[PDB]
């Protein structure tokens, strides 16, 4: 090593133009970004918007959790959308979720009935999807056979 | 100056600038840049915390690429007084490994679901009908033919 | 009824520790198609999610004219954030996200001139009450015939006895203008420092008052300004080498 | 892809991006309408414009804007890179420009005037048919002499208010005209201290010229800034490099 | 300590730059730099980088403290987490739209936590309402309300 001790620290001037090129009272003097610099390591950046190059992707690892937090609303938008998720997906609203567009769903994996398996003589517990004008779902009771989506009230306002 | 590391401390001891061979550490409380263009950093940033200043909007755009986020121990989204709308035009996967999906909004909608088209005759593929369990898991049952949504063994609660 | 829009954002909010600080809601902030002014619409504050700002906050909205006043603690510096919520009578609500930053003053500590009152009785409800400090701080701007309670900084409260010590905030920095300072001292209090009977209706009936003194600080620290004071010794140091 | 375009010193420059140039389609067709673009032009290795440069675009549909008014320091050549990025295909197409920053040419402009138009938008003020409009409106006030365009800004860049739509309210433009002959009589009487001794309370700013700007063009009369150029400012102190 | 020359430098011990301040402007030659106050950068227009990192912090927050967060990709947008988990929130909707594909949900597991109850009257109308059906292909659709099951009528549309 090679070593500085002082209350202030050491400060570089040119004696041409006596003016400070480089300083460590900082609280005086701030400090600018110097040229040549790969990588940065600070803190907390407040800046303003990330961007990629013209023809790089955006890559963001890190090695615990990442939280977003968007005070107004966090919208995403591309091409293909995905989430490959290796627990639990856990969509939380408080109003209501619009599930727009085309829906699909993986049958292989669903639990889906097979044909000779009437051993269950109890009729547990059962309900059967609908799916109002306006939208909104509402699940009916199944009581016997061959029933669909008749129903008196109005489920859906 | 020469050798293996050079730093400046303070009498009492603390880094105000150590440059060594592998990076050049700085003790200013907080450093500004001033670039009205922007700045370039060809390898990367190194923070945990990004913050918008509070007058702007943060934007975590790339130009001609795709945007690539890992995060091994989960993701969070919130929005605490917005939609958490996700737009896109080829595909939006949802994907479980080995976990589930749920649904918890006060009321969920559909509204471009397929319409379906009268056939006297119909097709004879077992076009499954969904039916939710008594706990909210959704399963698949075979199309109207003697029995209901029943038939499930003991795979819900 | 369509919800109502954010036409103008707030998204700031400055305060700085001690003094009184006030903002007035913009009347252009909202906009229904309807009620067509923010003056007309339901406004509220919450702090997060929907959860409501408890009453011993150190802000609080005025929600019938439209109005957030507070008085920030000597604990809260940095930045907070908070939620406005516009509420029509069709139900539809539109929030809009600001940010409160509290700063400590420039001059914390290179105030001129430090003042000190003191008053009989306990000072726990006075520490624990928004209102009541709120009040205490309006008194005493009343009283120095100042009807703007932005300039009083106030600064700490001890135990034992209300004794109170404060700033004020117009005073210039540099160097100290005695000369407005004993004008005070002569509309506070007497030589002695027994209070102006001013002084002693304006701060009554919240507290009861008994005795006042001012001192120095900033340049002049080595000078008391309540007319009982040895001025000739100050810093003392003239030694010889 | 590359185009070479000409600038002046102290002077507004307006190139509007339409869709016809970036999508390239064919001429003797017309773009359709419910098409939507976001250009985004930033200089050439840098993720952002220059101080100078400024981009405006009102809704996916209109074409956007680029303007500016260059400044003596930024003398030279610049590559300005833009991005169009289609809102529905996803697909995306890039594009250059070269621009030469030129020398005023001709006397000097002394004598200048800061407008505020309250009855126009900065996307219906760029184009040359406006703009040229209200030179020859301005013309009559100002004659004898010749207007060029010096400063053209939106007004929320100077803490405007985003306009409540109730009737026709809009955010308003700053328009600065210089020009080397003195003004007349009824612009000096409008900078006059008595128009803001009457705007003070809420009279009417005081106006005896015959007006030509309305009713194309609502001004707020008592807020017009008048400079004078003449007598410039006189040298700066430099410092020689020491022995 | 004052240093008054033309050029100082810090160079490592074989003899390859670490530090230059000259006249011209200060230079950084290890290709790194860091901060250690606590306010961080502060930066004004844009960032330009192709990889964002939390070191050994193992926390990255992304925060918009007043406005909208937006994220942004022509080619798509991929989330990864091997053994994470995704918790969306937000106290006014959640919205998943689709222009022209689909919305797979791949997941062994579907959970539906919100449905109310509707009871089974033939009084009612039939019209306004419908049944999900689900074909063997995976698509879900929809078939006119009937007081029977009607699923095998109207399964002409993913022929
Ligand atoms: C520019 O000129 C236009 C019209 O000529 C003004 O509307 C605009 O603001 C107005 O400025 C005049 C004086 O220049 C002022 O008398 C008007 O009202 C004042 O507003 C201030 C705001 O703090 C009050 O304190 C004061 O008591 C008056 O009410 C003011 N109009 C408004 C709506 O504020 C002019 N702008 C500038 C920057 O000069
Ligand atoms: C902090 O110090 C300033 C001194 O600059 C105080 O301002 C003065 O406050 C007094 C009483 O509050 C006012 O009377 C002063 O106004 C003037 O008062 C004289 C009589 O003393 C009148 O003749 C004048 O016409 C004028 O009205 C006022 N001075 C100024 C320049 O405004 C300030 O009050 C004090 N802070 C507090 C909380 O008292
Ligand atoms: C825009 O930024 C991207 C950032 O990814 C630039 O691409 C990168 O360019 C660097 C050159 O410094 C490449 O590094 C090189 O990689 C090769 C192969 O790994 C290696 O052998 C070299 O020694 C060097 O390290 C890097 O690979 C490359 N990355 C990608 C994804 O292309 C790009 O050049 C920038 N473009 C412009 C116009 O600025
Ligand atoms: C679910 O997604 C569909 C597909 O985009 C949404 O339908 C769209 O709804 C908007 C608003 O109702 C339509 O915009 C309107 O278009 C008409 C012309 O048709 C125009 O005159 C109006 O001024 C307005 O711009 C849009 O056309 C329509 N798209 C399609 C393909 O029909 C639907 O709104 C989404 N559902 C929810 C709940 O958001
Ligand atoms: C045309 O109008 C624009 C309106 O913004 C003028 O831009 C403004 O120029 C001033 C003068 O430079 C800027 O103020 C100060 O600039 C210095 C740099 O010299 C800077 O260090 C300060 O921090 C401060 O910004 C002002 O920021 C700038 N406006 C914006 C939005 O950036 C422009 O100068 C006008 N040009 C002519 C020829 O009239
Ligand atoms: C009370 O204080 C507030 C702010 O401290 C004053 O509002 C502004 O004060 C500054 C400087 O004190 C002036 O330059 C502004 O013109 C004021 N804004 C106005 C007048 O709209 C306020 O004027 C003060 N009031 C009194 C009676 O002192
Ligand atoms: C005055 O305020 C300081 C703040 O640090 C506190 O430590 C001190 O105890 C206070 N003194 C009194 C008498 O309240
Ligand atoms: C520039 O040259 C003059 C000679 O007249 C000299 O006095 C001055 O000191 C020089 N500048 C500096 C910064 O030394
Ligand atoms: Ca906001």
């Amino acid at each position: 090593k090679t070593s500085i001790t002082s209350d202030i620290g050491m400060q570089f001037f040119d004696p041409r133009t006596h003016n400070i090129l480089f300083s460590t009272d900082y609280e005086t003097h701030e400090f600018h970004l110097p040229s040549g610099v790969k990588s940065l390591n600070v803190q907390k950046a407040s800046t303003e918007r990330i961007t990629s190059n013209a023809t790089s992707d955006l890559n963001i690892k890190v090695d615990g959790r990442a939280i977003v937090r968007g005070n107004e609303g966090v919208f995403i938008m591309g091409k293909t959308i995905e989430f490959h998720m290796g627990g639990d997906v856990e969509l939380k609203a408080e109003n209501s979720i619009i599930l727009n567009g085309t829906v699909m769903v993986s049958p292989t994996r669903l639990p889906s009935s097979s044909s000779g398996d009437q051993s269950g003589s109890g009729d547990w517990v059962r309900y059967k999807l609908c799916m109002c004008a306006d939208g909104t779902l509402f699940k009916v009771q199944v009581t016997g056979h061959n029933m669909g989506c008749q129903v008196s009230d109005n489920p859906c306002g | 100056a020469y050798g293996k590391r050079f730093e400046v401390k303070t009498v009492s001891g603390k880094l105000l600038f150590s440059a060594d061979d592998s990076e050049v550490v700085v003790g200013a409380e907080r450093l500004r840049v001033l670039g009205a263009e922007g700045t370039v950093f060809p390898k990367s940033i190194e923070t945990p915390n990004v913050r918008a200043d509070p007058f702007k909007e943060l934007r975590l755009e790339s130009p001609t690429r795709s945007l690539v986020m890992e995060a091994p121990k989960g993701v969070e989204i919130n929005a605490e007084a917005g939609n958490m709308e996700a737009i896109c035009r080829s595909e939006l996967r949802l994907e479980s490994k080995d976990g589930e999906i749920k649904l918890d909004a006060a009321k969920i909608k559909l509204p471009r679901l397929p319409r379906g088209s009268y056939t006297p005759t119909g097709t004879r593929q077992k076009v499954f009908e969904v039916c939710v369990c008594a706990n909210g898991r959704l399963f698949l049952s075979q199309a109207g033919t003697g029995s209901t949504c029943q038939i499930n063994t003991s795979v819900c609660l | 009824n369509q919800r109502p829009e954010l036409k103008n954002h707030i998204d700031r909010v400055d305060a700085w520790v001690g003094t009184y600080f006030e903002v007035k809601i913009p009347s252009d902030t909202f906009y229904d198609n309807e009620d067509t002014t923010t003056d007309k619409l339901k406004l509220t504050l919450k702090l997060r999610e929907q959860q409501l700002v408890g009453e011993k906050s150190w802000v609080q909205f005025n929600s019938n004219s439209q109005l957030m006043y507070g008085l920030p603690d000597s604990s809260h510096v940095g930045k907070h954030e908070y939620f406005m919520h516009a509420t029509d009578k069709g139900g539809l609500s539109a929030v809009d996200a600001f940010e409160i930053h509290v700063h400590k003053r420039p001059q914390g500590d290179k105030a001129p001139a430090r003042f000190k009152a003191r008053l009989a009785g306990d000072p726990a409800p006075v520490v624990n009450d928004i209102h009541k400090k709120i009040a205490l701080v309006k008194k005493l701007a009343f009283a120095f015939g100042d009807r703007n309670c932005s300039s009083i900084t106030l600064q700490n409260i001890t135990r034992g006895s209300i004794v109170v010590e404060w700033t004020n905030n117009t005073l210039p920095l540099e160097p100290c203008p005695k000369e407005q300072i004993i004008g005070l001292s002569r509309r506070i209090a007497d030589e002695n420092g027994k209070p102006r009977p001013a002084f002693s209706n304006a701060l009554e009936p919240d507290f009861k008052a008994l005795s006042i003194a001012v001192t120095g600080s900033g340049s002049c620290r080595h000078l008391q300004f309540i007319p009982v004071a040895p001025p000739s010794p100050g810093s003392s140091a003239a030694p010889a080498t | 892809q590359q185009t070479t375009l000409h600038l002046l010193v102290g002077r507004v420059f307006v190139h509007p991006l339409e869709h016809a140039t970036f999508l390239r389609l064919p001429e003797h067709v017309a773009v359709p309408p419910t098409v939507r673009l976001t250009y985004h032009a930033h200089l050439q290795g840098h993720p952002d414009l220059p101080r100078w440069l400024h981009y405006t675009q009102r809704s996916p549909y209109n074409p956007g804007f680029l303007y500016g008014s260059p400044t003596p320091e930024d003398r030279g050549y610049q590559v300005i890179e833009v991005t169009a990025y289609n809102r529905d295909s996803f697909d995306t197409t890039r594009q250059r420009l070269l621009l030469l920053i030129g020398d005023p040419e001709g006397p000097r402009l002394p004598y200048q005037a800061e407008f505020l138009v309250r009855s126009h938008d900065v996307e219906e003020v760029l184009p040359t048919t406006p703009a040229n409009r209200f030179l020859t409106a301005l013309g009559g006030l100002w004659e004898p002499g010749e207007l060029q365009l010096l400063n053209i800004t939106s007004a929320l860049d100077r803490g405007g208010r985003v306009p409540l739509p109730i009737e026709g309210r809009k955010e308003g433009v700053y328009i600065k005209v210089g020009s080397a002959t003195p003004f007349s009589t009824c612009l000096k009487m409008v900078a006059s201290p008595d128009s803001y001794a009457r705007c003070a309370q809420g009279q009417p700013p005081l106006l005896s010229c015959y007006d030509t700007l309305a009713p194309h063009f609502r001004v707020d009369w008592c807020n017009v800034s008048l400079v004078d150029k003449s007598v410039p400012e006189p040298l700066d102190e430099v410092p020689t490099p020491g022995d | 300590v004052e240093v008054q020359s033309q050029h100082f430098q810090i160079n490592s011990e074989d003899g390859k730059p670490l530090f230059s301040a000259e006249e011209q402007d200060v230079v950084v030659g290890t290709g790194r730099l860091r901060v250690t106050g606590p306010e961080g950068a502060l930066f004004e227009h844009s960032v330009e980088t192709p990889l964002v990192r939390a070191d050994p912090f193992q926390d990255l927050r992304l925060e918009s403290p007043t406005r909208s967060l937006s994220m942004d990709a022509p080619r798509g947008v991929h989330v990864k987490a091997n053994a994470g988990k995704l918790e969306a929130l937000s106290q006014m909707d959640i919205i998943l739209q689709s222009s022209e594909g689909v919305l797979v949900l791949d997941a062994e597991t579907v959970g539906l936590t919100k449905l109310k109850q509707g009871t089974q009257g033939p009084a009612g109308s039939s019209n306004g309402f419908y049944e999900i059906c689900a074909c063997p292909d995976g698509k879900l659709y929809l078939s006119m309300a009937g007081e029977v099951t009607t699923c095998e009528e109207h399964s002409h549309v993913c022929l």
